[PDB]
């Protein structure tokens, strides 16, 4: 999921943006 | 943003600030 993708490594909030209703 | 980490609350409090709020998918269950 986004947490390893975001913990494993660190994503961009560009990507979170993506997980906003 | 550097070192953009994000785990347990990182992962809510990120998406907390990049989603402002209405909501988010910070997880995913089944």
């Amino acid at each position: 999921g986004i947490v390893e993708q975001c913990c494993t490594s660190i994503c961009s909030l560009y990507q979170l943006e993506n997980y906003c209703n | 943003f550097v070192n953009q980490h994000l785990c347990g609350s990182d992962l809510v409090e990120a998406l907390y600030l990049v989603c402002g709020x209405r909501g988010f998918f910070y997880t995913k269950p089944t």
